[PDB]
This record gives structure tokens, C-alpha cells and sequence, in this order.
């Protein structure tokens, strides 16, 4: 319904609204979709700072290490070193799912925190930091050991994290892992990754080198699931029905023998690439374990990754996946039949984080919708590579959009339904236009794997066509 | 697996057999997890006065917190205020985090901006981030004010605003008149509660400060009302009708209410209501200024008294019927009005209310917690309905407030066996209804997790959590009610009989053991 | 034995081991009491699908009705006029009730006489019951109006009410000039709804029939309102409140809610605002009447159109967003009012509280009953909500409201698995959430032994009660509460979603089993 | 404190109000007590008809039937014979606690009717009873038996239900008892004890004249309790402590095999006199069963109805009465040393049927209290006999108060404590008069016993020093 042209006329004139300087850095982070560009040419500008004074939906390193990377690992105590509110805001926001007995063995839903003061400003918190381990081990003693998430100020102040974690460390006979994720660093949540992907490589992951470990042919682990609303079971399960053998779940769900036993996989499924692909290159330079991209939404790319899959392993593994799928397609085309006819057609605008912008596209398409815009908060240029041919052509991109941005694009393109996250979801519901967190899944989930697929199809359908959106405008105003 | 015409989400799709088996095998093959017979023995370890005195010994270690940080306290009082976009200075991380708690908290839009401070200017500083953000905010989201507050960062490094603004100014970023009130809002002094003070204190200066040479007091025949940080739109509302039923002039100095209830009519509106320029400016001239929660009021407090020459008179937070009473009788005495008749018959109707219910309410046993003078005034409320406060918790609490609660409770018969903590967390709080259990928690949602915590020791250790204060992120659109006035006191009222009267009919429902006691009428 | 620091009532005293094996004693040596087993077996069989379909073929035997009996009714009327006394001709037992069953509900004072039939009556009559009873009243209670109705023994035996009252005038017992509208409210026939129809008309009758010759339609610029049985405070304010906000004059023709909610002030007020009799007289002269829950209202429809010469609107009642759309719009219609921003405002407030909370609303199964309008009201708005209304039960509605109920279902995919089912009762609806079990259950407290039953066969059968409606005697102040306009559509909809997480929370509160799903957010 | 005198210029004040029949009426039902009195001339006249028009606090037959002697038998089915009322107001508004599956075993709290509809007033109701008694069979089958409450109308059309019922029980082989309590009869509820106590004489009783039962020297009834929050069970307990075996309670948790065994007992305990002295009678004319009245209020009256009934017996059954006095003395001492303080002085006014107004005050004045005024709805001559000794000198009386009288009374007398009914209760409240329902004991209680006794005192305390009662005033008004 819109041509390339009149998208890019949509580009310059949402623009018009800034000063120059950020005017001309914009212009670098929108863009239109065309596959017959040189593929060597960079289409969009990616991973830069944010303008100030803006209104970007990003967050900070600490989110992408406390918050993302490390925060689901279940039995280890997390503490938010630093003053009271990085901890406070991230308690329990994010439904990275977990089994277990919360505040004994446990503790992913607490927060741990050096609450500190200004006294700690000034002399230093590592003596304060030091006492807390001590503390821990007293009230907590189940815990297999203690990650240290550093907010703004302990850079600032030129605390010694490092030294502190070591004498605890040896002290305790436990993993106490100092991670530098201040949240002035990096542009965004993915240096949070970076940095956290490193504090597993240099203080968790070879512990278990010497070890003797009983390994079989179809050992994996899956990298890069945080099992929101439990993604990653409904993901294992299939891996599972297939014959393989999943030693490690990183890291949703995860706990910290399966971090140190997955040196001795065969096999690192990654699905979140953005976040631990760089534990994946690791493991592949020091251990020789081969990772691969899959990706589990929607029957289409799971069929896919499943094939893929099982043909790195041997003829038995091939044929389990042959009847994985089928076991599975009445299911599917079941929720296809009631779904799809209710869903034929309509255009949806997305905006996340470093994954879901380009993944998801594929189940929507099970579902005959069209993705007429997407966008991420903090992908790299090897996501936009990657996101080219799953986009159709012509298709409006933008990277680290601005709250203004978002706003004039729905306004123009009007489509059926946006995925977005909690920060966005008030507006567009204000506008008419049906909304689904794409971070959170709304409370609902998973949308990962075939039993993930039917909570998909039923969540758009309940949201785009809810009577609700029929009554906004007051009958003696039409 | 699915059946599609039944589909089932997480809860209770992993209690499948097949799920369950995988997940069996996970814990066994792969997590080494604790034995259950350990995790049994420590679990119920740590429901003991032993493992409380353990817990009550840390000096160090922070668990499960009832406050946030200041620059949060900021943003919210920025809010109230007209055409006026919050604006954080330091890193964008706090905003996207003090965004998301609000979302969930009002299920609303929720605008503020961050300049975006990054390594860049950890040693150099943020000058050009405000030169840069206030001339990039202006122009993308015309407000008509940038309310300036601040991340720990900037703090740390020690950032002027008041330079770093004005040189803004003086270079053409922002015009000169354009209104830019700040305040230090620092995350590592006080709290939330703390940044609400400083950046209310910030824009009163702003506007008042420099014109003061023509203000006469009384001369606008008004009375200021300062509401503080308050995040039930009830609140704000109950204070404007009972003024107004008073036929009282009056100007509330920080108004959220309109831009965080927002019609959904086709529009979204980033601006809405909001206390004018113009009230703030004219202010000094009021009669008086009444602080609605003196407890976190201390800086605005001073600047009234001593700049403008208030005589701010000593009431607490108007809750329960003898505060809300007192409040009503100042502001007559300030204003001349006397107080109607609606006023009269509503405090009536409470009363009622009070004597139809009190055999279920009395003695009842609670903990709290919660902003100190939330929680005061609840507390006073408690013992006006005969109930008996036991643990009294405010984590940014002080030893000032905490002999004020203690004066109050001495006052009444029902606070015999009450103890106000300060500088305590709901780890501590958790220790406390295990060991000396109440009938119910009062508290935010936070408190769900010290539920299943009691109900896991078994089912006649629970403590039952009722929903009053900040966050509730569990409930749909509790936001909407009311704590102050009559009319907040007779909606906490009904939440407290109600709740007791569910849980009695939970505890009756038993079909030949308990359902003797299961009456329809009481 | 008790201990008396912590004394025990029934419950938890009964649980004490020596009343347990007291009680145990009781039922072996003494009772002649059905094993157990056997007590477990015919209670399975009540839940299946064999039992309801005896159950259903029911020809003669009603249990756990869902309505009440005339004369219920014409009190409630009553008690919406001005001084007026609500007088009972027949037997006081009668009257005992119907002002124990208000109070109950209430929480209040309910003003009602008898005249005190007896054997001596039964053949002779009640004239002499009728004149000293009228003059008594006058004198001891001092009301201005008397308003008659009837018990079944003074139907059954025949007394002209009309004779009756007017021999009491002719021969002084009370004055001629003194207004005594009454009406014949017999309880086998309709019900407690009917009686209020049959009361309302005779007092409009009673000021407006003799009396027409000077009326001109429109000619006072008001609109009539008669609100029909009702037990909601807030829905009388709420109506008031719409109209006030509009500049609409209006009429509301019986109106309690002053004397259902006096002050505890220190005076007992047997009387409290109510209706004029001159507001009743000059009603003719109204621009036109509107029924707020017409399908018990159609005698006075019938009058209304008949001498009044109104052309009653046909609206529904004004729950939920639609109907309350439409009430508006024809109210703006007759009165020249437009409807203003604030209504507006607060209509587009409750959308925004639809969209928020849709996801947990959704595809949600309910079973429910009430009175006609009522409950098509909330079957109307759950169809809004995207929410499916299963079992619809109205034990005192017709053939006629069923087929516009089940239209209203026909004309949403909502509707496609509800049934609406007039004259069965509670035991019918019973054996309903047994063997097509919903979520939950909206209705009055006598729901509350469903919940039981549903209970007993097992936590996963469970189908937790919401109190909309009436009676509610088991919780506190419900009676405040709204069900019509945007007002009573928030507080509904906070209502159902809040249940819903409230049984979520419960669902998912067990430790390393369910919680995994027991999230902070919702 | 007033003199008689003051009392009666009360008294003669209060009449003015009504025309000169009422007037002369209810002189004869009010009076000041005088224990210096006559022995054979009453103090007041009772158990008449109501005025018209007064608004009397009285209830009718069926009440006192259904509502009270037949309604709390637990494992028979009573039908509320007549339309849809009065089994409506009724349904589950008394607290006659029992043991049981209702719906299965027990009915209790069920509503029973046969709605009766236009059809059923012209045609009659005996074709509609037949079919309801099959009905129930099928849908309830471990019934016991069938009670048929009549209501106002049975009686007035001519339907002849004990020709229903006669037939039925020989079908089903179970009692189905017709019983005449139609409202109209009588003048109160009084009535209704009256016909439900003969009901159950003629149609139940006699059952198992003939049979052997399993009897002991010590085998008693509990006659007249009614199980109120559990008063018959905190009294059987010390009934048994004492030695003694209740075979029956009458009919509080009671049951049709109860009823039907209570023949073969060595003595009838009456607690209500009103209701069930009739069936003691005939059980004393009939089958020599003695009777004797006990009051279980307080301890004072507890330990009086002890020792009473155990000189009935033989020297173990006292020495056993001292035991168990002895034993709850501790308690006594201990539930009046915390509450006797906080309750002396203070005085009360009462008002309920045709017990509680003489039977609680032994246990007032146990806490130190005094009954200033009291009075009942429908007691007989032979109650205000027993009133007497009771009462106070100079007590004012009342016999079927009116609203008007009472409301009069309570701002004469101003009373600290009000125990009356729900009718009565938020009258009161709203005058600042602390207020106690004394039949529902307002959702507590039992009352009954060394158990209820404690729960009294904490109730009157709870109530009367209650803060509410000292914010009725608002304080710009005074
Ligand atoms: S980790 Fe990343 S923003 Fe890959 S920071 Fe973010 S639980 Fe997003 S698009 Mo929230 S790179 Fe995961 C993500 Fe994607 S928290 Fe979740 S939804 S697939
Ligand atoms: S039966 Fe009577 S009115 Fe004796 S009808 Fe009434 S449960 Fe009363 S003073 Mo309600 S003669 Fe029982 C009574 Fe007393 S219902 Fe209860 S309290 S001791
Ligand atoms: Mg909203
Ligand atoms: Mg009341």
C-alpha cells in the first residue's frame, strides 16, 4: 500500500523535526528494505550512541548483563552493586522462567543489592562489598556461588571488584564473579552482553577442564534462550523427542554445573545470536565445538532448524526429526485452520531488542500477516545482514528509533498490530491500534516450539480482533 | 503438545506428564541440585528466631528493598506540571528503567528523556550532552518545560547543572527564558521520596525565588496544597473535590493526574492538565502552603517557610478520621470557610461504616510498609478501627519518624504490641511473620513472594497480602483508588473487612470439616 | 477449653481434639449417620451429567431459588418517597423478614409496619386491621405518606385494599386528605421485582389519575427517571451524577438513597430525602419518562404511555459501554443537552481500561444470574469484554426477555456457547458448573454453597464466586458499589480482572511446582 | 438510676404518642419490676395479638416452626410449603450449627420450597406436594424424611396435607410430617413451637415405642438448643466431662434417629422453655421421662445447672460436677480478672424472644454488669414468673415492644450496652449505643458453656469499649 518512494518521503519528513546535528545523524538509522543492493553495502548505520535529549527505548549495560545474561541463572546470587535502584527497577521484570525453592536454593526473583550510600561514594564500597559475601554465605548457604553486577558508580569511584572476588572466591571455595557492567559503558544493553559473555569465559567456564564428564554422540546445549514465559522447555522438549541430549540450558532455567559441563557438548545451538554469540566463537576457538543459528519460531523455521539440526549428527538423529515434525502437524495445521482465516492479510509493525525483529517474522507469516516495518534497539550490522532476507522488499527499517520516530511511522503505514515492549504498548493502544509486548509476550507464552506456535496464533487473534478496539471513538463524535 | 480448541500457556501446560518428565530429568542428570531433604531442612531453617537473629545482624547486605532512588521521585513530581517533559542528566539506562516501573505501575505512557551520558563523558563530563539534549528535547517534543533531575553518574563526577544550563543558554542551545528548573537528585541519599523533595524544592526556586520583592502573603486568597510523591490518581482527586465542596481557593503544586489517565479515544497526548507556570509564579502570594506529606517534605518545607514566609501548619498526612478531621479544620481556619454539610454526612457514613464493621476488624494483626507517611497514617487508621499494627516497616525510614509512629502508638491501647523498623527490607520483614505471625500483610507487590514463602511452611503459617501502596504490578487499575480523606479511609476499610471475611470463608469452605462455620450472613 | 490470651470462637474451637472426638461419639453412637463411602458416592453422583438430567426434569420442586416475593418489592419502592412509611396489610411475619433481609444487605435501619392479620381475619377480613393500623402508623411514626401493599393471606382471602382505605378516611381513622397509594403485591405471582412495578404504579396512579386535565407534556423540561428495584447505592448517585454534569433536569421517581445511608452521627433518622409527592404530581408534566430497567417496569409503562401520553424511549438498562452510550445519547436528544467533555472523557477512560486489561479477560466462561435487567446488563458487557457467558440463569425471567437475551448472544462469536435459562434455580445452575464447568460464578452470596460444592469434588473443579448482585450478606459495604454507566462498567471490569488474578496468584503460589507462572507483573 | 417512679412517668410519657385503643393495649404490656409483689396477679400482660400498624419486632408461626424447632434437624428435608418467600427470608438467617454433606446427607442450609404460583392458590397444592416428595426421593435419597412447612396460604385454600403426607410416608417408607404453622395462626412464633412440638409428638415420636435400644443409667436429652454458633456442642462437652451420655439434642445438629431414641432416656434437659417445654410434657405424661430447666449462661449458672443435674443421679455424678467445676474455674478466674474490669459498672438493656431477655443475665453480672431494662418479642405469663427472681428491683419490662417504645426507652435509660436483633441493631449504632445481636451473637459466639463464656466476655468488651463509639461527633461540632 505504500511504495519505496512515499516511505522514503516519510524518512525525510519525520526528520524535518530535528536540529541539524541530530537531523543528519538520524538520517543514518532509517531506512527502506531492497534485496537488489549490493550485499556488501551496508543498508542501515547500527550500533551508535544514542542522541541525547531523544526519548530511545534503550537501556544500559548493566540490563544486558544483570538483566539478560546473567540474572536468570538460578543458583547463583546476583548482587546490584551499587546504589538502591538498578535492582529495585530490574526486580522480577523480566519473565526469565525458572524451577525452584525461591530464597533456599534458588533466588531469581530477590534482589541483592550493596544498597550503597554516600559514605560508599566517597571511601569505597569493597570493604562493604566483602562484609555482603560474608553474609551471603551465612543466610544463603545453598548458593553455588556469587556474580558481582557493577552499576555506574563503582568505575566511577575506582573500587577493586576483581581483587575483592578473588579473596572471596578462594575464601568461600566458590565461583565469585566480578562483572564491569556500569552502565555508562557502551551505547545500549549489548555491551552488557559482551562483557557478560567474557565474565563466564574468564571466571566460570573452564573449571571443569581436567574433569571427566559422561558424554555421549548427541550432547548440545541451547545458547542464548532465557526461557521467558518457558520458551526454552518448549524448545528442549523437542530437541529431546529427537534424541538429543541437552546438558546445558544457557540461560534460562540455567544453573551453574551445566555453564561448566558444556565444554563437553558436541553441539552449541545458539538462537539469540546478538547475546552469546561470542561465547559460542569462544567455545569453538578453545574447545572445537561447532555452533549453529536455528530458530523455533513458528512451524516453518522449526521444521527448518530441526532438519538442520539432525543433520550435523547421523541417519538415526535425521529420521527422529522426520517424525518429530510429523507428530506434530495436525497440531499445527489444526492452528492454522482456526487461526490464519482470522488473521489473513494484516500488517504488523515491530520494534525490539536484537532478535525478535527479524526471528518472529516467519511465524507471523504461518499466520498470512505481513511485517511491514521493524526495527531493533541495539542489533549490529551482522543482524541487519541477517534480517535482509527474512524482510520482504520494501520494507521501512529503523535502528535505535526515537519516541517521536515510532510515533509518525504508525500514524503513516497504519498497521493492524504492533510488537513492541512495556514502553511503547500504552501509546499505541491510546491510537486504536492493537499491541503485543514482544519482550514480556504480554504475561502469556511460550512462543517458542509447536506448543509455543498455538499461544502465538491465540494471542494475536485475541488482541487484534478484541471487540475493545471497535469503541474508542464516542458514537456523537462520527 | 496442545489441544487446539483448549490451548494452555506456561500455567498449566509444564505440569503435562511429558514436560514434567524432561524437567525431572534436567534437575537430575544436569543442574546437581540440592537434595529436597536439605532443601526442606534450610527452607524451614530459615523460618526461625535463630536464622532471624542471623538476619537481623547484617550490616552490609540488602535484601528484597522497599524503597527505589531518588531521580524516580523526580521525574514523577516533574510530571504534575504543565506541558513539562521530565529530563534526567546521566545515563539513559535510569530512564528506561524509571519508564517501565511507572508503565506497569498505571498502565500508562509515561514520558521522560535522558541525555545519554556515556564513557565519553565519565572523565570530561556532560556539558554537551545538556547543550545537545535540551535543544534536541524542545524541539522534538515541544514542552514548554524541561524539569532537570539526575543519575548517579553525573552526580558522581560532579556535573554543575546550574552552569551547564545556563551555558546552554548562553550559547543558543535553549532560549534564554525558556523555563529549566533542576535538582541534584542523588541515588545514594534517601530515596525516591528524597528526589520528589528535591526537584519539587528545584522548580519552586525556579519560579519564585529571584521575584519575590512584590509578594505579599494572602494576597490570591488561596491556599497551596504540596501532595508529594503519590501514585493513587484517587488521592489527588479526593483532595480537589473536598476543597472545592468547601468553595476553598486553592493551587495543587504538582498535579499528575490528567497525564496519567489519559482517555484512549484515537489520540495519544504525551501532555495533559498539569499545575500551570503561572500557579507556581503566583504562589508566595497564597495564604498558606499545606504539605501533604511533611515526612518527605523537609527541603520544600524550609524554602516555603523561609523564602516565602509561609507559617506551614504542623498536619499529617490527612488519613483515617482524626487526621482527615484535622485537616479539614485547618484549611477552615486558614480560608474562613466553614465546613458543608456533603463534608459532614460523608464523615458520618465513614463512622457508620466503622460501627457496622468493628467486630471483624478488632484485634486483628498486621505488618506493613511502605513510604513513612503512607505508612503512619495507616498505622493511625489501623487503630482507629481497633486492629493492631505488629510490624511497622520503612525501609527509607528515620529515627525522627520512627518516635513520631512510636508517640502514636502509645496513644492507643491497640499499639501494645506494635514495633517500628527503620533501615529494614522484606527479608527482614519475611522473618517477622514467621516468627511472630500476623493475621494479613498491608503492603505492595513485592509482598506476594513473602506469601508463598508462608504458605509453603503450610497452609495455617500463610500471611495473606492486601494491596496498598507502591508498586502494585499484579492488580489492574488499583492505581485508580483512594487512600486520603473519608472517602480513601471507607475504600481501605472495605479492602480490610473484605479481606478478612474472604480468608475466613476460605478457611470454612472445608465440605463436613470447617463449612459449620461457613455462614451466609455476616 | 480456651485459652484467654487467644480466645477461640466456633472456628478453630470446634477443631480442639476433645470437641472432635466428642463430635465423632456423637455421629457413631447416636446419629445413625450414612457411611462415608456412601455419602462420597451419592455426592460424585450429583456432579454428573445422569443427576442433571434428573435434575432438569424437575416438575415440582424448586431449591435454592433465585428470587424473591412481591411485597419485597413494593417496600423497597416505598421507601424511595419522601416520610413515607411502607405498610404491609396482612401478616407481620411477612414484614419481619423483608426488613431483616434489607438489613442484612445494607447495613442499615429498614422502616416497614404490618397490620397485624390474624386467624380472626381469615374469614371476616382485615377493614378493622386496615383503620386502626392506618391511624396508628400516622400517629406513632408521624409519616407523610403511607404506602400499602400486601401479604399472600390478604390476596388468598380477597380484601379490597380500595374499599378498605376508603372507609378508613370516611370514618376518620385518618384524614381524606392524607395519601395512602397502595397496591395489591401478591408473592405467586412474578416476584420481588414485580411487586416493586405494581407499588410504583400505584403511587403514580395515586397522585396523577384524577388529576390530568392540566397537564402538558414537556412543560416543566425534565425527564422522568424510574429506576426500578435497585440495591446499589452508587447506581442512584451515579445516574444523578451523569445528569447534574449534563444540565439535564430531571425527575428521579423513587430514589432511597438517603435513607439507606444516613450518617452515624448520634441521631437515629427513620427518613432521609426521598421523592416529593409534588414531583410525582407534576411528573405528567415531564418532557417524557425514561425506565432504567424496564423489563419490570412494563405496568407502569403501560400507565406511563396510557395517561401520562410519555413516549417511553426504548432503551436498555444503561450497563456497559453501548447502553450507556445510548441512554446518554437519547437523554442529550429529549433535552436539547449536549453530552459534555467530561463524560466524554470518562467514557474514553473506560475504553482505556478495556484495552489494558483485554488479555486476561479474554475468552474467560462464566456462569451467572440475577434479576431480567440485571442480567442482561452483564451479559451485554462480558460480550464487550470479549469474555463468554456459559450458563445464564434468571429464575423469575420470561419468554419474552430470554429470546432478546439470547439475540443480544446471537449477534457476538462471544455468545456462541451460552444458554439462557428461565425459571430453574440454583441446584439446576449447580449441576451446570459440575458438568460444563466455567471460570467463575457472578451472583449474590447464595453462590457461596456452589463454591462449596464445586470445592469439595476437587481444587481443579473449584469455581471461586463473584458477589454482583443481591443479596450480598457475606461481605461488608458492597452496597456502595456502582454496576451502571462508565462508573459501574470500571468497577465491574476491576472486578472480573482482578479475580481473575487473584485465582492466578492462588493457581501458581506453589513452591517448585507452580510458581514458576507466580510473575510480579501482570 | 431511676426510681420506679421516674420509670413509670416514662412509661405514661411514651403512650401519649398512641390513639386511645393502642394506648390502653400497651399499657398492660410495659411495667417496672417489683419483686415484692403478688404472688398469683401477673406483672404484665403477654402473649397477645399485635396492634396494627406499630411495627412489633414479632415474627409468625412458621418462623417459630420452621425457622426454629423443625428448619436446624440436619438430615431431614423440610419444604417450605406456600410460595417463594418465606423459605427465601428465611434460608440460612439462623446460626443451628451442624456436622454434615450438605446436599447429600445434611440439608440445612438449603431452601426447600414448592413456589407456589397463581395456579396452586386457585387449583390447590396437593397434586404439587405429591410430586415434589417423589422429586426428592430421586434427587435425594439419603434423605431421612420430609417435614411440609405450611405457609400463609395452605390453610386459607383448603388443601389437605395430611392426607398427602400419610400416603407419601408409606411409599417411601420414611416419616413425612404435615405441619399446620401457616403465619397467620397464633399471634408470634410462639405458636409455631407450639404446632411443630405437637407435629413432632404426632407423626415422629412414637416410632420406635416397641424396639429395644442400648440404654444406660445416665442417658439424657439436651431439649431447646438450637446449636447457635456451636452453644449445644461447648454444652454436651460438659455434659459428658460430667459422666453423663446425650443421646439426643433437640434440635440443634439434631437428627430424625436422635429424636426417635430420645423416649428411652433417663432425663430431659430443658434449656428453652418456651419452645420445647410442650414436648417435655408429653414425654413426662407418656413415657415418665422427668424434666428439669438448667441455664448455661455464665459461670455462675453453669456451675448452679451442674450440681442440679447431678443430684438427679447418684453421689459419682456430683463428685464428677465438682470435678469439672473445678477443672474451668482457672479459666473463669483468669476470663474475668482481663475483662470484669474493663465491663463493670456498666449497664445493659435487653431485648430478644422468649428466653435470653431472663437467661443471659447471670452471665452480665458475672462481668459486673447490669440489665437496666429487658423484655421479649412473645414470651408467656409463665416466662415473666421466671423473669422475676432474675431481674433488678425497679427493672423496667417490656412484652412485644414497639419501635417507638423501645427507641424512647433506650434515650431515657441511656444504656452502655444494647443486645437485641438485627431489626434493632443499626438503630442503635447510629445513637453512639454499643450494640450486641443476642440470637446471632452477631457471627461469634457459642455463648453456651465454660467455652462460650469467654467468648461472651471478649465480645461485650470488643464492643462496648470499641474507639468507633467516641467519633461520632465531629469535632467542629462540639
Ligand atoms: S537476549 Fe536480548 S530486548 Fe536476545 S536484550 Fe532483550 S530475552 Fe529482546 S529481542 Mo527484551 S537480543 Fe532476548 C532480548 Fe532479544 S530482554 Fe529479551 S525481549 S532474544
Ligand atoms: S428457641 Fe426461641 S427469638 Fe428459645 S424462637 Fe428465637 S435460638 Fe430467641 S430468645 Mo431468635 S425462645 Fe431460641 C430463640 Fe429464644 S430464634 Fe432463637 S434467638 S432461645
Ligand atoms: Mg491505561
Ligand atoms: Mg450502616
Amino acid at each position: 500500500k505504500m511504495t519505496r518512494e512515499e516511505t522514503q518521503a516519510l524518512i525525510q519528513e519525520v526528520l524535518e523535526v530535528y536540529p541539524e546535528k541530530a537531523r543528519k545523524d538520524r538520517a543514518k538509522h532509517l531506512a527502506v528494505n531492497d534485496p537488489s543492493i549490493e550485499q556488501s553495502k551496508k543498508c542501515i548505520t547500527s550500533n551508535r550512541k544514542s542522541l541525547p535529549g531523544v526519548m530511545t527505548v534503550r537501556g544500559c549495560a548493566y540490563a544486558g548483563s544483570k538483566g539478560v545474561v546473567w540474572g536468570p541463572i538460578k543458583d547463583m546470587i546476583h548482587i546490584s552493586h551499587g546504589p538502591v535502584g538498578c535492582g529495585q527497577y530490574s526486580r522480577a521484570g523480566r519473565r526469565n522462567y525458572y524451577t525452584g525453592t525461591t530464597g533456599v536454593n534458588t533466588f531469581g526473583t530477590m534482589n541483592f543489592t550493596s544498597d550503597f550510600q554516600e559514605k560508599d561514594i566517597v571511601f569505597g564500597g569493597d570493604k562493604k562489598l566483602a562484609k555482603i559475601i560474608d553474609e551471603i554465605e551465612t543466610l544463603f548457604p545453598l548458593n553455588k556461588g556469587i556474580s558481582v553486577q557493577s552499576e555506574c558508580p563503582i568505575g566511577l569511584i575506582g573500587d577493586d571488584i576483581e581483587a575483592v572476588a578473588k579473596k572471596a572466591s578462594k575464601e568461600i571455595g566458590k565461583p565469585v564473579v566480578p562483572v564491569r557492567c556500569e552502565g555508562f559503558r557502551g551505547v545500549s544493553q549489548s555491551l552488557g552482553h559482551h562483557i557478560a559473555n567474557d565474565a563466564i569465559r574468564d571466571w566460570v567456564l573452564d573449571k571443569r577442564d581436567g574433569q571427566s564428564f559422561e558424554s555421549t554422540p548427541y550432547d548440545v546445549a541451547i545458547i542464548g534462550d532465557y526461557n521467558i514465559g518457558g520458551d526454552a522447555w518448549s524448545s528442549r522438549i523437542l530437541l529431546e523427542e529427537m534424541g538429543l541430549r541437552v546438558v546445558a540450558q544457557w540461560s534460562g532455567d540455567g544453573t551453574l554445573a551445566e555453564m561448566e559441563n558444556t565444554p563437553k557438548v558436541k553441539l552449541n545451538l545458539l538462537h539469540c545470536y546478538r547475546s552469546m554469540n561470542y561465547i559460542s566463537r569462544h567455545m569453538e576457538e578453545k574447545y572445537g565445538i561447532p555452533w549453529m543459528e536455528y530458530n523455533f519460531f513458528g512451524p516453518t523455521k522449526i521444521a527448518e532448524s530441526l532438519r538442520k539440526i539432525a543433520a550435523h549428527f547421523d541417519d538415526t538423529i535425521q529420521e527422529n526429526a522426520e517424525r518429530v515434525i510429523a507428530k506434530y502437524q495436525p497440531m499445527m495445521e489444526a492452528v492454522i485452520a482456526k487461526y490464519r482465516p482470522r488473521l489473513e492479510g494484516k500488517k504488523v509493525m515491530l520494534y525490539v531488542g536484537g532478535l525478535r525483529p527479524r526471528h518472529v517474522i516467519g511465524a507471523y507469516e504461518d499466520l498470512g500477516m505481513e511485517v511491514v516495518g521493524t526495527g531493533y534497539e541495539f542489533a549490529h550490522n551482522d543482524d541487519y545482514d541477517r534480517t535482509i532476507k527474512e524482510l520482504g522488499d520494501a520494507t521501512l527499517l529503523y535502528d535505535d528509533v526515537t519516541g517521536y520516530e515510532l510515533e509518525e511511522f504508525v500514524k503513516r503505514l497504519k498497521p493492524d498490530l504492533i510488537g513492541s515492549g512495556i514502553k511503547e504498548k500504552y501509546i499505541f493502544q491510546k491510537m486504536g491500534i492493537p499491541f503485543r509486548q514482544m519482550h514480556s509476550w504480554d504475561y502469556s507464552g511460550p512462543y517458542h516450539g509447536y506448543d509455543g506456535f498455538a499461544i502465538f496464533a491465540r494471542d494475536m487473534d485475541m488482541t487484534l480482533n478484541n471487540p475493545c478496539w471497535n469503541k474508542l471513538t464516542p458514537p456523537w463524535k462520527k | 503438545s496442545q489441544q487446539v480448541d483448549k490451548i494452555k500457556a506456561s500455567y498449566p501446560l509444564f505440569l503435562d506428564q511429558d514436560y514434567k518428565d524432561m524437567l525431572a530429568k534436567k534437575r537430575d542428570g544436569f543442574e546437581e541440585k540440592y537434595p529436597q531433604d536439605k532443601i526442606d531442612e534450610v527452607f524451614q531453617w530459615t523460618t526461625t528466631k535463630e536464622y532471624q537473629e542471623l538476619n537481623f545482624q547484617r550490616e552490609a547486605l540488602t535484601v528484597n528493598p522497599a524503597k527505589a532512588c531518588q531521580p524516580l521521585g523526580a521525574v514523577l513530581c516533574a510530571l504534575g506540571f504543565e506541558k513539562t517533559m521530565p529530563y534526567v542528566h546521566g545515563s539513559q539506562g535510569c530512564v528506561a528503567y524509571f519508564r517501565s516501573y511507572f508503565n506497569r505501575h498505571f498502565r500508562e505512557p509515561v514520558s521522560c528523556v535522558s541525555d545519554s551520558m556515556t564513557e565519553d563523558a565519565a572523565v570530561f563530563g556532560g556539558q554537551q550532552n545538556m547543550k545537545d539534549g535540551l535543544q534536541n528535547c524542545k524541539a522534538t517534543y515541544k514542552p514548554d518545560m524541561i524539569a532537570v533531575s539526575t543519575t548517579c553518574m553525573a552526580e558522581v563526577i560532579g556535573d554543575d547543572l546550574n552552569a551547564f544550563i545556563n551555558n546552554s543558554k548562553k550559547e543558543g542551545f535553549i532560549p534564554d527564558e525558556f523555563p529549566v528548573p533542576f535538582a541534584h537528585t542523588p541515588s545514594f541519599v534517601g530515596s525516591h521520596v528524597t528526589g520528589w523533595d528535591n526537584m519539587f524544592e528545584g522548580i519552586a526556586r525556579y519560579f519564585t525565588l529571584k521575584s519575590m520583592d512584590d509578594k505579599v502573603v494572602g494576597s490570591n486568597k488561596k491556599i497551596n496544597i504540596v501532595p508529594g510523591f503519590e501514585t493513587y490518581l484517587g488521592n489527588f482527586r479526593v483532595i480537589k473535590r473536598m476543597l472545592s465542596e468547601m468553595g476553598v481557593g486553592y493551587s495543587l503544586l504538582s498535579d499528575p493526574e490528567e497525564v496519567l489517565d489519559t482517555p484512549a479515544d484515537g489520540q495519544f497526548r504525551m501532555y495533559a492538565g498539569g499545575t500551570t507556570q503561572e500557579e507556581m509564579k503566583d504562589a508566595p502570594n497564597a495564604l498558606n502552603t499545606v504539605l501533604l506529606q511533611p515526612w518527605h517534605l523537609e527541603k520544600t518545607k524550609k524554602f516555603v517557610e523561609g523564602t516565602w514566609k509561609h507559617e506551614v501548619p504542623k498536619l499529617n498526612i490527612p488519613m483515617g478520621l482524626d487526621w482527615t478531621d484535622e485537616f479539614l479544620m485547618k484549611v477552615s481556619e486558614i480560608s474562613g470557610q466553614p465546613i458543608p454539610a456533603s463534608l459532614t454526612k460523608e464523615r458520618g457514613r465513614l463512622v457508620d461504616m466503622m460501627t457496622d464493621s468493628h467486630t471483624w476488624l478488632h484485634g486483628k494483626r498486621f505488618a506493613l510498609w511502605g513510604d513513612p507517611d503512607f505508612v503512619m497514617g495507616l498505622v493511625k487508621f489501623l487503630l482507629e478501627l481497633g486492629c493492631e499494627p505488629v510490624h511497622i516497616l520503612c525501609h527509607n525510614g528515620n529515627k525522627r519518624w520512627k518516635k513520631a509512629v512510636d508517640a502514636i502508638l502509645a496513644a492507643s491501647p491497640y499499639g501494645k504490641n506494635a514495633t517500628v523498623y527503620i533501615g529494614k527490607d522484606l527479608w527482614h520483614l519475611r522473618s517477622l511473620v514467621f516468627t511472630d505471625k500476623p493475621d494479613f500483610m498491608i503492603g505492595n507487590s513485592y509482598g506476594k513472594f513473602i506469601q508463598r514463602d508462608t504458605l509453603h511452611k503450610g497452609k495455617e503459617f500463610e500471611v495473606p497480602l492486601i494491596r496498598i501502596g507502591f508498586p502494585i504490578f499484579d492488580r489492574h487499575h488499583l492505581h485508580r483508588s483512594t487512600t486520603l480523606g473519608y472517602e480513601g479511609a471507607m475504600q481501605i476499610l472495605t479492602t480490610l473487612v473484605n479481606s478478612i471475611l474472604e480468608r475466613l470463608d476460605e478457611e470454612t469452605r472445608g465440605m463436613q470439616a470447617t463449612d459449620y462455620n461457613h455462614d451466609l450472613v455476616r
